[PDB]
């Protein structure tokens, strides 16, 4: 019954048995009474009110270590105690930025059909108000036309703490799409324009195109290499088997039907 | 009559008329089910405009489809030259030796085997309504 | 991803290719349509 | 009943030239060169130009079907 509700709250959590601990209560919460339909007694939701607010601190504590997998782990049972089947949920204020937590692990990861399917519930939500979800639909409201690196202009708004660990995905999945494009039939650019445009005037970014990618700076270019293909056709690789269609069309016109 | 306003104003470049609309007739909109298309029309609003000049031009330069647009400068043409390939909007390719947009023409859908891959179905499809006629006859 | 990387600096429904195509003559060719069979 | 006619002709041609090539038989300068300019015709079907012939006929017939 409420096993070190705020011993390593706000400072540091450090503690590794407290997992366990923390996990020793959770035991206990889905052992009092149900969690499936959580039909009667509205008393049993408000140790799950603060259930919610555990697995909030449980995914901070994911993003102070970095744990993807059970950053969603959280996310989906607190979405799914978000949608308790007695959705009754009185407000907590911690809810409208764990689902912007939620918006900028989900953009970051190239999950465009998960971001259009997710506003469908919140209508009002997600316009009118909560600027943990209106910065991030903005962001895709920019990241509609041509406004993808004008998003690193506009880095320095974050509303909340420092959002670093999905901007950092927001780095690796533009500038590797970037890299990628390159390869494409952006043919070849000179070290200027990998400098003033990509961004940030030399530092070791240049180690990070060299090494994750080829392109070596030799005498004042980035050097593209063969990206072509020959085009070979038999086109009687299919006389063998369009002969068994035209075998077929007799077959079916000539049998007593 | 919502509906009447909202397809016009994609043509011209005109946005704040088009933000006019949408406060005008949110309500309407909202009525149909459809909330989710200002998060995505704001896209083909310039999406619109680099197709007509794709389909008009056959070698654009970077440095003149952007003053038209009302644009301002050459490399706010090519914010708009780089997904729509991706997106299956253009053919064309762009070189960074002249930085002009050039596409090519279908010729081969007759020079090769298009028509009898588009037939097989359809002569499979007109023998099932043989074989459909024959079984359902002879009830008397 | 990927800004498209960059240097230098009326309801008219394909009825307007009918319509910004039609503005200068036919509306006596609206219901003139029939006097031409005794001279013509 | 075509091609029937083909393979019996080829197991009867290889049948005299396993005997001529090795042991006994006259190597004489009737059919093997005769039989070289067999050889010669045997057209090269899939190549360049011959693949315009097979995409612009066949689907003309293919309509009428």
């Amino acid at each position: 019954m409420y096993e070190q509700l705020k011993g390593e709250w706000n400072r540091k959590s450090p503690n590794l048995s407290k997992c366990g601990e923390e996990l020793g209560r959770l035991k206990l919460v889905l052992l009092e009474l149900n969690f499936l339909p959580t039909t009667g007694t509205k008393l049993t939701k408000q140790q799950l009110i603060l259930a919610r607010d555990i697995l909030e601190i449980g995914a901070q504590w994911s993003i102070l270590r970095k744990d993807i997998p059970s950053f969603e782990r959280y996310m989906a049972q607190l979405k799914c105690y978000y949608f308790d089947y007695k959705e009754q949920l009185p407000e907590s204020a911690y809810m409208h930025q764990l689902l912007g937590l939620n918006l900028l692990f989900l953009l970051s990861q190239n999950r465009v059909a998960e971001f259009h399917t997710e506003l469908e519930r919140l209508p009002a939500k997600d316009i009118q108000t909560n600027v943990y979800i209106k910065h991030p639909v903005s962001l895709e409201q920019y990241l509609m036309e041509g406004s993808y690196n004008k998003v690193f202009l506009a880095k320095g708004n974050i509303p909340a703490e420092s959002y670093t660990f999905f901007i950092d995905i927001l780095l690796d999945t533009i500038r590797d799409e970037i890299a990628g494009c390159i390869e494409k039939a952006y043919e070849k650019i000179l070290f200027t324009e990998a400098t003033r445009i990509l961004f940030f005037n030399t530092p070791k970014k240049m180690t990070d195109y060299a090494k994750k990618r080829g392109w070596v700076l030799g005498p004042n270019n980035y050097y593209s290499f063969a990206s072509q293909q020959q085009k070979p056709e038999d086109t009687t690789i299919p006389s063998t088997e369009l002969a068994k269609q035209v075998i077929e069309y007799a077959r079916q016109l000539e049998m007593i039907v | 009559m919502p509906y009447f306003l909202l397809t016009q104003a994609v043509r011209t470049g005109n946005l704040a008329k088009f933000n006019q609309v949408l406060d005008q007739f949110g309500e309407k909109f909202q009525a149909d089910g459809t909330y989710t298309l200002i998060i995505r029309l704001r896209h083909n609003v310039i999406k619109t405009g680099v197709r007509m000049i794709s389909l008009s031009y056959s070698r654009i330069s970077l440095a003149d489809i952007a003053q038209k647009l009302q644009l301002d400068s050459p490399e706010d043409a090519e914010f708009i030259v780089a997904k729509a390939i991706r997106d299956g909007v253009i053919e064309a390719s762009i070189n960074h030796e002249k930085g002009y947009v050039q596409s090519k023409e279908m010729i081969d859908i007759y020079s090769t085997r298009e028509p009898q891959l588009a037939f097989h179905q359809r002569i499979s499809f007109c023998l099932d309504i043989h074989n459909m006629s024959v079984k359902a006859m002879r009830f008397p | 991803m990927s800004e498209k990387k960059q240097p230098v600096d009326e309801d008219n429904w394909d009825d307007d290719n009918v319509e910004d195509d039609f503005s200068n003559q036919l509306r006596a060719e609206l219901e003139k349509h029939g006097y031409k069979m005794e001279t013509s | 009943h075509g091609l029937k006619g083909l393979n019996s002709k080829l197991l009867d041609i290889r049948s005299y030239l396993e005997k001529v090539a090795t042991g006994k038989l006259p190597i004489n300068h009737q059919i093997i060169y005769q039989l070289q300019d067999v050889f010669n015709l045997l057209p090269d079907v899939s190549l360049q130009e011959f693949v315009k012939a097979f995409y612009l006929k066949t689907n003309d017939q293919m309509v009428v079907v």
